[PDB]
RNA sequence: CUUGGAUUUACUGAAGACUAACUACUGCGAAAGCAUUUACCAAGGACGUUUUCAUUAAUCAAGAACGAAAGUUAGGGGAUCGAAGAUGAUCAGAUACCGUCGUAGUCUUAACCAUAAACUAUGCCGACUAGGGAUCGGUUGUUGUUCUUUUAUUGACGCAAUCGGCACCUUACGAGAAAUCAAAGUCUUUGGGUUCUGGGGGGAGUAUGGUCGCAAGGCUGAAACUUAAAGGAAUUGACGGAAG
């Protein structure tokens, strides 16, 4: 029946990846970033951008002979935050809009068990 | 002005009077 | 009477050499004049010949050791890092 | 320039018969040409699917399982356990506050072989009629608890092959012992089989992989 | 003078807690002192829960949420509004606020 | 365990201290038990051994040295071997 | 004499014919006169045995390691020194080890290699203090000491003499594509100066 | 940094650190501190005690042990963060805050240093004084409770108690300049024992001497001179590039 591969989505506060990969994930079928759509580094990450990168990233998949995508939605991780970014929320929503069909859904965010120092210091970043 | 800088100031003056003490 | 306040069994280089180089000498130089205990007799008769060689004059028996001590500190990490994997391998 | 999928060949994943929805689904990969063999390319891939997709149960939705691919049949993947692990929002959702939380792991080979570190996780239960806010065992009965854990886990695994092992993963006949053994330390809840891990494999035996495919 | 009895922390019959980063600004601060709120949000935003529920290829499939546990220092937390200046007769309540 | 109650039947019992009194004991079967330090040549503890076979005696490996033993019998001297012609108001003979 | 560690004299039995071979080892340390050393494939995992490296498991410390079998060893024998066994690759009979110098090596597992530390270490840790003690090192070494800085000698001596100021003038990082007589310096230098961080 | 394939993807592999969530008005420790498992080692508090010795005690000049971080010396490790330094911005200028790297350091083994808002800014020991409920370890009597196992001599939970704690709520007999305080009460109705410390603000923890330390520095520690104030708690207002 369905064709499926994965979309593995990683939302930043500074970009919005839509990577659709095989199963395996050792096929890359098609990657397209929130800033390769946008002229402001500013709103490269925005969840309009990310809609546009989900969109032609469905027109990719549809050609191949993809036609369903698991979701692997992730934020930065590691020692940085955990919170999706802004563009993984719009891309999700602009995927299931395009006639690609949608089944399992979970979040892959890295998570340390401690870790390394985070950067900034101790103070943090004063603004 | 702040204590610590004063006390930091201080001591780098203790240092320098301290050198110069030993040139004789 | 205590003949010298620090310098040890250093005191036979005098004032030469500088005190840090001094003070290195006395750490281990104390250390391969010692008196160590023989695992094998029991007694406090084991003294170094040349360097990783320590001889009991009791037992006459001959182990070979650290440069300065009898043993080093790998020496025993390895000893107990072979006994572990010795175990290990033959259950 | 070259449309680089011209030479993507769509092959056809088989799960292993201790599967039941055997079907997991298709890859691509440049199609076998003289110099690199896509045979030879494909074999080791590692596919992740959720368990409730292999067994049709949505009872098994937090699970996945790694499927790992060791020999091809032509346009056919046949595949092997490779791994357990659960989802990242289920072992949050049992994660809470006032409770005492246990792990336990250890690594055992099975019969053919096959070492393993299987990870569990259990929880302190809290009785209906219970006033108190915070259900906290103490640390000797945790201990108790782990110590009972680990040989347990050893029992099962050490005994039974992969596949006999695979089967006893599939209903949680370890984490129902490990509940029921337990009984008499301390109530037990949610007690699981979160991770199992393939550490090393042995020379691949083709013979067992087609006992295991038909 | 004393503006607390608790000294803004909850650091009693101890010496020393290790100390947590900051989730917005990266700044050490003491796991007591440091303003904790545990949240738990639907991954899908409530207008697209029924669209992602029209493209799923399983019938009823109960979609996870997310789990996240908030850290913030004192000028991280009142920047971000996330707690309040209270008066001082208000200091003394800890009850938690009754929104939700 | 084992040193509570060697040092029992030292301050009640008898006993004879050192290699010679050990072997002497042994020839005359007066021994009860014989107790062997850890660090003792192998050759002077299988010949040892071979005494007690033939004089029917239980032998005990104590864990520590010479040092060890010797301190436990309340002596400020090492001892090798030691063997307990009579235990006295201890076990040790029932332990072992 | 000129060699940090000490020797042990191992007596075996000649297999053939009545006689005894003397061998000459590097003595692991903890090595004690009258000790038992077994050699061979099927050896126990004691210091002081010959193994070969096959037969050792991942992390054992091992000294006077072989490079080819049967050379009669050849790594890690001076004072202190050891060679880490990093792992195996059975199906092409290999072994990687970890050397003194931090390089990783890859060996015949047929290799053979005596478990435990060479003994003697420590050795560098305390100060010569005098010139006569250096003098005396090399006396039974090989005629190599005092140097001579060559910044110090004339034209004709050396490439850096010469001068009205004692200085090198030119590069003292020479190629490795010299000739005899220019490599008189840092030769091949990949950088220089105070290292400063990891490599 | 990137068409010499960056970023991203999956798998395999190596290093060092750190032990997330559980995690708390919760525990232990003389304090500093202590959070992956297990094994060992030697300690410890509390409770139980119709066991034992009988004043063996409290606080303590002089003198000792330990003592966060940083720093110092010598090896080993050096992933990440990152003083110094270099850098791209911002700016009138910023060698600052922001960004990108980065050396000591961060880790460890041997030794030093002996200081912190080392704070409960509250010496230690002792007795009494007002109510209340939670919670930890122990122990003492008890359930429409589930489980062991089908029940006990299981465990968990539940209800009454007391010991010790870490604390919390109200009140003010009383205290306080007030904030507040169950001790900061039992202090002009002035006396339980004892140690230390202060005598307006600066100069100044400076100079000098001594003493300890490799050094950095620690401990002890003035005077001249100068000044009418410095400061504590709270009230009103004014102001805020704070909230409602
Ligand atoms: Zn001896
Ligand atoms: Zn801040």
């Amino acid at each position: 029946s369905q064709v499926f591969g994965v979309a593995r989505i990683f939302a930043s506060f500074n970009d919005t990846f839509v990577h659709v990969t095989d199963l395996s994930g050792k096929e890359t079928i098609a990657r397209v970033t929130g800033g390769m759509k946008v002229k402001a580094d500013r709103d490269e990450s925005s969840p309009y951008a990310a809609m546009l990168a989900a969109q032609d990233v469905a027109a990719k998949c549809k050609e191949v002979g993809i036609t369903a995508v698991h979701i692997k939605l992730r934020a930065t991780g590691g020692t940085k935050t955990k919170t999706p970014g802004p563009g993984g929320q719009s891309a999700l929503r602009a995927l299931a809009r395009s006639g690609l069909r949608i089944g399992r859904i979970e979040d892959v965010t890295p998570v340390p068990s401690x870790s390394t120092r985070r950067k900034g210091g101790r103070r943090g970043r004063r603004l | 002005m702040r204590d610590k800088w004063r006390k930091k100031r201080v001591r780098r003056l203790k240092r320098k009077r301290r050198k110069v003490r030993a040139r004789s | 009477t205590k003949r010298t306040k620090k310098v040890g069994i250093t005191g036979k280089f005098g004032v030469r050499y500088g005190s840090s180089l001094r003070r290195q000498t006395k750490k281990l130089e104390v250390q391969q004049h010692a008196k160590y205990d023989c695992s094998f007799c029991g007694k406090r008769t084991v003294q170094r010949g040349a360097t990783g060689i320590w001889n009991c004059k009791s037992c006459k028996k001959t182990v070979a050791g650290g440069a300065y001590t009898v043993s080093t500190a790998a020496a025993a990490t390895v000893r107990s890092t072979i006994r572990r994997l010795r175990e290990l391998a033959e259950a | 320039v070259v449309d680089p999928f011209t030479r993507k060949d769509w092959f056809d994943i088989k799960a292993p018969t201790t599967f039941e929805n055997r079907n997991v689904g298709k890859t691509l990969i440049n199609r076998s040409t003289g110099l690199k063999n896509a045979a030879d390319g494909l074999k080791g891939r590692v596919f992740e699917v959720c368990l409730a997709d292999l067994q049709g149960s949505e009872d098994h939705s937090y699970r996945k399982i790694k499927l790992r691919v060791d020999e091809v049949q032509g346009k056919n993947l046949l595949t092997n356990f490779h791994g357990l692990d659960f989802t990242s929002d289920k072992l949050r959702s049992l994660v809470r506050k006032w409770q005492s939380l246990v792990e336990a792991n250890v690594t055992v080979k099975t019969s053919d072989d096959y070492v393993l570190r299987v990870f569990a996780i259990a929880f302190t239960k809290r009785q209906p009629n219970q006033i108190k806010k915070t259900t906290y065992a103490q640390s000797s009965k945790l201990r108790e608890v782990r110590k009972k854990m680990i040989e347990i886990m050893q029992r099962e695994v050490s005994n039974c092959t992969l596949a006999q092992l695979t089967s006893k993963l599939i209903p949680e006949v370890i984490g129902r012992e490990i509940e029921k053994s337990t009984q008499t330390i301390f109530p037990l809840q949610n007690v699981h089989i979160r991770k199992v891990k393939l550490l090393k494999q042995p020379k691949f035996d083709l013979g067992s992989l087609l006992a295991l495919h038909g | 003078p004393k503006k607390r009895a608790s000294n803004g922390r909850n650091k009693k019959g101890r010496g020393h807690v290790k100390p947590v980063r900051c989730l917005n600004c990266a700044r050490c601060v003491p796991k007591d002192k440091a303003i904790k709120r545990v949240t738990i949000r639907n991954m899908v935003e409530a207008a697209a829960v029924r669209d992602l529920s029209e493209a799923s290829v399983y019938a009823e499939y109960a979609l996870p949420k997310l789990y996240n546990k908030l850290h913030y220092c004192v000028s991280c937390a009142i920047h971000a509004r996330i707690v309040r200046v209270r008066s001082r007769t208000d200091r003394k309540i800890r009850t938690p606020p009754q929104r939700k | 365990n084992i040193n509570s109650k060697l040092a029992l039947t030292i301050k009640s019992g008898k006993y004879t201290l050192g290699y010679k009194s050990v072997v002497k004991s042994l020839r005359t079967g007066k021994a009860k038990l014989v107790i062997i330090a850890a660090n003792t040549p192998v050759l002077r503890k299988s010949e040892l051994e071979y005494y007690a076979m033939l004089s029917k005696t239980p032998v005990y490996y104590f864990q520590g040295g010479n040092n060890e033993l010797g301190t436990v019998c309340g002596k400020l001297f090492r001892v090798g071997t030691l063997s307990i012609l009579d235990a006295g108001d201890s076990d040790i003979l029932s332990s072992i | 004499p000129g060699r940090g560690a000490p020797l042990a004299k191992v007596a075996f039995r000649d297999p053939y014919k009545y006689k005894l071979r003397e061998e000459t080892f590097i003595a692991n340390e903890g090595v004690y006169t009258g000790q038992f050393i077994y050699a061979g494939k099927k050896a126990s995992l004691n210091v002081g045995n010959i193994l070969p490296l096959g037969a050792c498991p991942e992390g054992t410390i091992v000294s006077n390691v072989e490079e080819k079998v049967g050379d009669r060893g050849a790594l890690g024998r001076t004072s202190g020194n050891y060679v880490i066994i990093i792992g195996h690759n059975p199906d092409e009979n290999k072994t990687r080890v970890k050397l003194p110098s931090g390089a990783k090596k890859i060996i015949s597992s047929d290799a053979r290699g005596v478990i435990g530390v060479v003994a003697g270490g420590g050795r560098i840790d305390k100060p010569l203090l005098k010139a006569g003690r250096a003098f005396h090192k090399y006396k039974v070494k090989r005629n190599s000491w005092p140097k001579t800085r060559g910044v110090a000698m004339n034209p004709v001596d050396h490439p850096h003499g010469g001068g009205n100021h004692q200085h090198i003038g030119k590069a003292s990082t020479i190629s490795r594509g010299a000739v005899s007589g220019q490599k008189a310096g840092l030769i091949a230098a990949r950088r220089t100066g105070l290292l400063r961080g990891t490599q």
